[PDB]
C-alpha cells in the first residue's frame, strides 16, 4: 500500500510569515491518463473536522484563500501558506487518492506571538457541590503566552499538591494565546477546616506570581 | 445543506460489537462513494475503507488494520451509511468520521460529519454532576466578569458545553477533560460584561450522549 510521509512534525511562525510543509508518497500518484496527481491537502483546526483545502495537488477548492497553494508532481508534494493568519492554527494532512486512500501523519502549525500575562480568577466550591460531600476550588488562567506556566495552590498559607487537575486549551484561533484550568478537589470537611484559599500563577511575563485568593468567610 | 451526521458512538467493552450510522441529505446519495475515517485522541487521521456508488456496484474496500473485522454497508432508500465494528480493542477508541468520496474524476466538493466518539473499556457509563462557578463574595475586578461551569465525574467522553444555547460563544473557553480513575472532569469559562451579568440570564448547557443526559445550570450570584 501507499505510505505517505509528512515533514516536519510541526511548524511555528508569527502571523504574516510564510511556511511550507512536505508530503511524500511511496509511489507516484501521477495518473498517466488523466495527467492529474491524486494528492489532496486537508486542514484540521482544533475540535473540528478535517476540511479539504486542495485536490489534484494544485487545485484549490472554491472558497479557499489564495494564500494556500499546493505544488509537486509524482512523489514529492508541498503545501505553502503565503501569509499565515492566526486562524490557520491547525494540523494539515495530505492524502493520496491514487490507489484506495491513505493519510500522512500530519504537520501541526503553531503561531508565535508577543508575550501575554494570564488573567486569573478563582472560584469557591458551589453550594450544590458541597451537599454532595465534595469541594472543588477552581482557578482559570486565561489568554497567556507562551504556553509554559506553573500553578501553585495554597491552603492557609501552606502549599498543596493532592487532588490537583490541570488542563491546557489548544492555542486560541483568534489571538494565539493559551488558557489553562486548575482544580483543587477536597472533601467537604477539609475545605471547611481551613480558611484561606490561593491560586498562584508563575509566568515568564513576571517574576512576581499573579496571585488570586479568597477567605471562606469573606463578605 | 449537505449534511452528514454520525451516531451510535459511545462505550463498549473489549471483544464487543458496535454499529455506527451516518445519515445524509442534500445530495443524491446513490451517486457517491462513501468513506469512513477515524482518529484516536491526539493522533493522525486513518482511512478505514469505503463503499462505492451505484454505477460501481456498491462494492467495498478496507484498510489492513480493519480487514475482516469491520464491515461497511449502505441503506440506499434511507440514505444512511453504516460501519459494523466487531471484536473491538483499545486501539479502536477514536472519533469516527464518514465522508462523501468519489472517483476523483468529477469536479466535486468534500463534506465530513462532525464524527462520533467510540470509547473501548470496561468502565461504567456515569452522568456528570454540573456545578455553577460564581465569583466569591469578594470584590470584583473591572467591568467584565468571568463565570464558569465544573462538569464533574462522568464517563465516557464526550460532553458538549454551550452557554445560553450557543448564543454566548465569543469569550468562552472549554477545557479538555482530565481522566482521574474511571472519571472525567472538565470546566468551561465565559467572560461577559458586568452590565450583562447578573442583569441577564447566563446558563451553561451540558450534554452527555453516553448517558442521554442534558443539564442546564443557571449561574446566580452567591
Ligand atoms: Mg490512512
Ligand atoms: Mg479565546
Ligand atoms: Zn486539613
Amino acid at each position: 500500500d501507499i505510505v505517505m510521509s509528512q515533514s516536519p512534525s510541526s511548524l511555528a511562525v508569527s502571523a504574516g510569515e510564510k511556511v511550507t510543509m512536505s508530503c511524500k508518497s511511496s509511489q507516484s500518484l501521477l495518473n498517466s491518463r488523466t495527467r492529474k496527481n491524486y494528492l489532496a491537502w486537508y486542514q484540521q483546526k482544533p475540535g473540528q473536522s478535517p476540511k479539504l483545502l486542495i485536490y489534484w495537488a494544485s487545485t484549490r477548492e472554491s472558497g479557499v484563500p489564495d494564500r494556500f497553494t499546493g505544488s509537486g508532481s509524482g512523489t514529492d508534494f508541498t503545501l505553502t501558506i503565503t501569509s499565515v493568519q492566526a486562524e490557520d492554527l491547525a494540523v494539515y494532512y495530505c492524502k493520496q487518492s491514487y490507489n484506495l486512500r491513505t493519510f500522512g501523519g500530519g504537520t501541526k502549525l503553531e503561531i508565535k506571538r508577543a508575550d501575554a500575562a494570564p488573567t486569573v480568577s478563582i472560584f469557591p466550591p458551589s453550594s450544590e457541590q458541597l451537599t454532595s460531600g465534595g469541594a472543588s476550588v477552581v482557578c482559570f488562567l486565561n489568554n497567556f503566552y507562551p504556553k509554559d506556566i506553573n500553578v501553585k495552590w495554597k491552603i492557609d498559607g501552606s502549599e498543596r499538591q493532592n487532588g490537583v487537575l490541570n488542563s491546557w486549551t489548544d492555542q486560541d484561533s483568534k489571538d494565539s494565546t493559551y488558557s489553562m484550568s486548575s482544580t483543587l478537589t477536597l472533601t467537604k470537611d477539609e475545605y471547611e477546616r481551613h480558611n484561606s484559599y490561593t491560586c498562584e500563577a508563575t509566568h515568564k511575563t513576571s517574576t512576581s506570581p499573579i496571585v488570586k485568593s479568597f477567605n471562606r468567610n469573606e463578605c | 445543506e449537505v449534511k452528514l451526521v454520525e451516531s451510535g458512538g459511545g462505550l463498549v467493552q473489549s471483544g464487543g460489537s458496535l454499529r455506527l450510522s451516518c445519515a445524509t441529505s442534500g445530495f443524491t446519495f446513490t451517486d457517491y462513494y462513501m468513506s469512513w475515517v477515524r482518529q484516536p485522541p491526539g493522533k493522525a487521521l486513518e482511512w478505514l475503507g469505503f463503499i462505492r456508488n451505484k454505477a460501481n456496484g456498491y462494492t467495498t474496500e478496507y484498510s489492513p488494520s480493519v480487514k475482516g473485522r469491520f464491515t461497511i454497508s449502505r441503506d440506499n432508500s434511507q440514505s444512511i451509511l453504516y460501519l459494523q465494528m466487531n471484536t473491538l480493542r483499545a486501539e479502536d477508541s477514536a472519533t469516527y468520521y464518514c465522508a462523501r468520496d468519489h472517483d476523483g474524476y468529477y469536479e466535486r466538493f468534500s463534506y465530513w460529519g462532525q464524527g462520533t466518539l467510540v470509547t473501548v473499556s470496561a468502565a461504567k457509563t456515569t452522568p456528570p454532576s454540573v456545578y455553577p462557578l460564581a465569583p466569591g463574595s469578594a470584590a470584583q475586578t473591572n467591568s467584565m466578569v468571568t463565570l464558569g461551569c465544573l462538569v464533574k465525574g462522568y464517563f465516557p467522553e464526550p460532553v458538549t458545553v454551550t452557554w445560553n444555547s450557543g448564543s454566548l460563544s465569543s469569550g468562552v473557553h472549554t477545557f479538555p477533560a482530565v481522566l482521574q480513575s474511571d472519571l472525567y472532569t472538565l470546566s468551561s469559562s465565559v467572560t461577559v460584561p458586568s452590565s450583562t451579568w447578573p442583569s441577564e440570564t447566563v446558563t451553561c448547557n451540558v450534554a452527555h450522549p453516553a448517558s442521554s443526559t442534558k443539564v442546564d445550570k443557571k449561574i446566580v450570584p452567591r
